[PDB]
């Protein structure tokens, strides 16, 4: 990617090359994406566990 | 001799641990040759508190179960010492290390009765029997069965449970490196117990059926009590009714959800605009 | 962290049990004299000794 | 008779006493007053009810009691069974 | 609180000093509060630590419960007893319900402890109602599970 | 001690085979055996990023509280984690939060071993309050 | 800390016997209003008490 | 007034006395609880307006 909207015209370095380059990337990118959404849950679980761990250990 | 001063037998965790530990100490026998040892505990009470156990070297053969060695001399000498420790410690009976009782056990019992004032044969097992009790307590009884059997000396069960003492109980917690997912104090523990319950029932339930078969064929003598009790279980049966839960749990939880969201709605504009100015500030601040 | 939190729940009970022994008898009776703080308080006993005492969480 | 039979027809009770329905009715009137056993008697002739409140509450508590004893029974029986099971020492 | 110790020689102190016992071992030196205990320690002996030996087998013995607990959970809790609990739970709930009702008019702000002082007393009235709903829930859970379960299995 | 600690060393550089060893050693009696069960997976994988190993070390330590296993478990993470030094505090912060000297002991150690070469600011800072504490 | 009878902190509570005395007997406090309109009478009690306690200089 | 807790049956012209107690304690109190909640959820609806 040096874009993600619609542009260019095909050559297998044109729209076809760019469009296929994006799909080769998308499998790698998906792992990046699920984790950024995952971070919100992780902190929720973290705050509650830190209070709970401090009380039981105390 | 009396076997009297028992209606209940509670056994300490000390008793079990002493037998596995003592196996290595003596000879590293390891239930290759079954061991009988003294069972020590309290007296002048209706309930029997088995405070303690020590091994006596007893080897019973695996060629033959009628031959054994039992070291008598140790018993008299150990007697005087028990008072040095405490004056509540006297010889209550004997222990069998299992895996099971014998007919041979009546003969082992007559020797031990001379010392004790309340002899009982309690099988403490070197292997823990399941997740249940690793101990079963029995007492020697003269009884007839209407199976056409005249007078026998046999072992009929008396209720066993596990007890503890104030000193000992504390010490157990410290030693333990388990945390207990089977504590059974609360709802979290209680749900585990129900899953296990069903599994427990199944393990017990199989035995009852094989016993019934043995009487039928593969001839085994009928213990009349067992048959009498079995028939009782099936007759009480009724069918189920009601029990349900309300929508109320949700309502409270939703209440918490509103409060935060209202605080959020006023804060939003403030917090989101400011972010861009602080963001820029941070990157520069970090360098120094 | 998820499984951990469940683990920690079991620890709370274990702990609760252990403390409970300490918590019970021998227990002396005072009168609640005054509050220095809400973590330590002053209570005055019935042989006349005034005590600086910690508050054990198992009440409000 | 009253304690065993939750329900009897007035008519059946007469056959059981070997006295007519009318005579049995008068006896019960006197009996209920002494309070030896509670009864409800009808002059309709439908039924004589002994120890029934006509509430679901009774059935709910009764239902529970039978199941509660049963669990207790299984766990005790198996202890004795364990002794039988070993074999070659009985036989 | 229990401690193990080892005697220290008079000649050892002068030349060696007490930190010589500390070498080539764990070397934890105990303080059992102040007072006589500590003072006597210092003049007399070196105290050394306690570890517990354990074995897997040893644990297994301790953890063991009862055959009887197997049926205990299963047991169908009486309706009678349950009803006592149910009555107890709805009555506390009604009292608190009012409090809950006044409480929601305000509470535009976060920080739940402040809401507890305002609604009056330690802990929120929403939380008090839930606590009661949950206790009932626990009684109910054993009874209903048990009710079907028992009937089917013996049958 | 000499032999339990030796098992890890021979097993060096086989990686995956070591997985099998941590569980078995733990299954054996004494706390000593269990301790050096934590060291084997860590020595073997030697700077390779492996998800499964970190999970097991963490779970064994939390689930069954035993002095030998909790200290050893934490310490091992610093070796698997060695290859990238910045990632490490975020995992390790949770063990440091638990009040217990043995757990603290490894959590501190773990930061020193990983960060040893190319370090990071945050790692160093975490150690300081434990140094300051009266617990030896 | 009664582990040696050694002083832990100095206590920020320190009960005054003068306050106790005032309480046990019972005085319901009042003000000038209650008698109010006998101006000379209130003015005289202020002269004697108020001025020599607050400022001894007067 | 319920001063014997019975019912007069007109369709036979017979009087019946039975155990037919008014209500019961769990349900009676619960009825009042479910009512109160209805007012609370309404309040929650007003508060809730502000989000949208």
């Amino acid at each position: 990617m040096a874009l993600d909207g619609p542009e260019q015209m095909e050559l297998e370095e044109g729209k076809a090359g760019s469009g296929l380059r994006q799909y080769y990337l998308s499998k790698i990118e998906e792992l990046q994406l699920i984790v950024n959404d995952k971070s919100q849950n992780l902190r929720r679980l973290q705050a509650q566990r830190n209070e709970l761990n401090a009380k039981v250990r105390l | 001799m009396p076997e009297l001063a028992v209606q209940k037998v509670v056994v300490h965790p000390l008793v079990l641990l002493s037998v596995v530990d003592h196996f290595n100490r003596i000879g590293k026998v390891g239930n290759q040759k079954r061991v009988v040892g003294v069972l020590l505990g309290s007296w002048q009470k209706k309930v029997l508190d088995v405070s303690n156990s020590f091994a006596v070297p007893f080897d019973e053969d695996d060629k033959d179960d009628s031959v054994w060695f039992l070291d008598h001399d140790y018993l008299e000498n150990m007697y005087g010492m028990f008072k040095k420790v405490n004056a509540r410690e006297r010889i209550v009976g004997w222990y069998h290390t299992g895996p099971k009782l014998h007919k041979n056990d009546i003969a082992i019992n007559e020797l031990m009765k001379r010392y004790c004032p309340n002899s009982v044969l309690v099988i403490i097992d070197v292997k823990p029997k399941d997740l249940g009790l690793p101990t079963e307590a029995y007492i020697s009884v003269e009884e007839v069965h209407d199976d056409g059997t005249p007078t026998s000396k046999t072992f009929e069960h008396v209720t066993s449970e596990i007890g503890a003492e104030e000193a000992e109980e504390v010490g157990v917690e410290h030693l333990l490196r388990d945390i207990k997912d089977t504590t059974v104090g609360t709802l979290s523990q209680r749900i585990t117990n129900q899953v296990h319950g069903l599994k427990g029932l199944n393990s017990k339930l199989l035995d009852i059926r094989t016993y019934l078969e043995k009487v039928a064929s593969g001839k085994l003598p009928i213990n009349h009590h067992i048959i009498y009790q079995l028939q009782d279980v099936f007759n009480l049966l009724p069918d189920a009714s009601l029990q349900e839960f309300v929508k109320a749990f949700y309502l409270k939880t939703n209440d918490q959800m509103v409060v935060v969201y209202l605080a959020s709605l006023i804060r939003s504009v403030v917090a989101l605009h400011n972010l861009i100015n602080n963001k820029i500030a941070n990157r520069d601040a970090e360098k120094k | 962290i998820k499984d951990e939190q469940k683990n920690l729940k079991k620890e709370f009970l274990h702990a609760q049990e252990e403390v409970k022994r300490i918590q019970s008898i021998p227990l002396v009776i005072g009168q609640f004299l005054e509050a220095v703080d809400q973590n330590t308080a002053i209570v005055g006993s019935t042989t006349g000794s005034n005590y600086y005492v910690r508050i054990l969480s198992t009440i409000d | 008779m009253a304690k065993y039979y939750t329900r009897i027809t007035m008519k059946r009770m007469a056959q059981l006493l070997d006295l007519s329905v009318d005579e049995s009715e008068a006896f019960l009137s006197n009996l209920v007053v002494n309070k030896t056993i509670f009864a409800k008697v009808d002059r309709l002739a439908g039924v004589i009810n002994f120890q029934r409140p006509k509430d679901p509450n009774n059935l709910l508590n009764d239902w529970s009691q039978k199941l509660n004893s049963l669990m207790s029974l299984v766990n005790k029986t198996t202890h004795l069974i364990a002794k039988e099971e070993m074999i070659h020492n009985l036989q | 609180v229990i401690d193990a110790f080892r005697l220290i020689n008079a000649n050892m102190m002068v030349l060696g000093h007490e930190p010589r016992q500390t070498t080539s071992n764990l070397g934890h030196l105990n303080k059992p509060s102040i007072q006589a205990l500590i003072h006597g320690l210092n003049r007399h002996y070196y105290s050394i630590t306690i570890n517990y030996r354990k074995n897997e087998l040893e644990q297994k013995m301790l953890l063991n419960l009862h055959k009887k607990s197997w049926m205990e959970g299963l047991t169908l809790q009486d309706y009678s007893e349950h009803c006592k609990h149910n009555e107890s739970v709805v009555k506390e709930m009604l009292e608190l319900a009012k409090n809950y009702n006044k409480a929601v008019e305000e509470e535009d702000k976060m920080t739940p402890e402040q809401l507890a002082i305002k609604n009056v007393g330690k802990q929120d009235p929403k939380r008090h109602l839930e606590e009661h709903v949950d206790v009932l829930m626990t009684s109910n859970i054993v009874q209903c599970l048990a009710a079907m379960l028992d009937t089917v299995v013996f049958k | 001690r000499g032999l339990a600690v030796g098992i890890a060393l021979v097993m060096y550089g086989r990686m995956e085979e070591a997985d099998a060893l941590i569980e078995s050693l733990c299954r054996d009696k004494d706390p000593i055996l269990r301790r050096s069960g934590m060291y084997t997976v860590a020595m073997a994988y030697c700077g390779s990023g492996n998800n499964k190993a970190i999970r097991r070390l963490l779970h064994v330590a939390v689930s069954d509280v035993n002095d030998d296993v909790r200290r050893a478990a934490v310490e091992s993470l610093g070796f698997i984690l060695f290859r990238t030094p910045e990632q490490c505090p975020s995992v390790v912060s949770l063990l440091s939060e638990s009040y217990n000297p043995h757990v603290r002991y490894g959590a501190a150690m773990a930061l020193g071993v990983c960060c040893a070469g190319t370090g990071n600011k945050e790692a160093i800072n975490l150690l300081e309050p434990m140094t300051n504490d009266p617990v030896n | 800390r009664n582990d040696s009878y050694t002083l832990h902190k100095i206590l920020p509570n320190k009960v005054d016997p003068l306050v106790s005395l005032m309480m046990v007997e019972k005085v319901p406090d009042s003000t000038y209003e209650m008698i109010g309109g006998l101006d000379k009478q209130i003015k005289e009690i202020k002269e004697v008490i108020e001025l020599p306690v607050k400022h001894p200089e007067l | 007034d319920k001063k014997f807790h019975g019912i007069l049956d007109q369709g036979e012209g017979v009087l019946i006395i039975f155990d037919e107690p008014p209500v019961d304690k769990t349900y009676e109190a619960a009825l009042e609880t479910i009512q109160n909640m209805s007012k609370v959820v309404d309040s929650l609806y007003n508060k809730a307006k502000k989000l949208t």
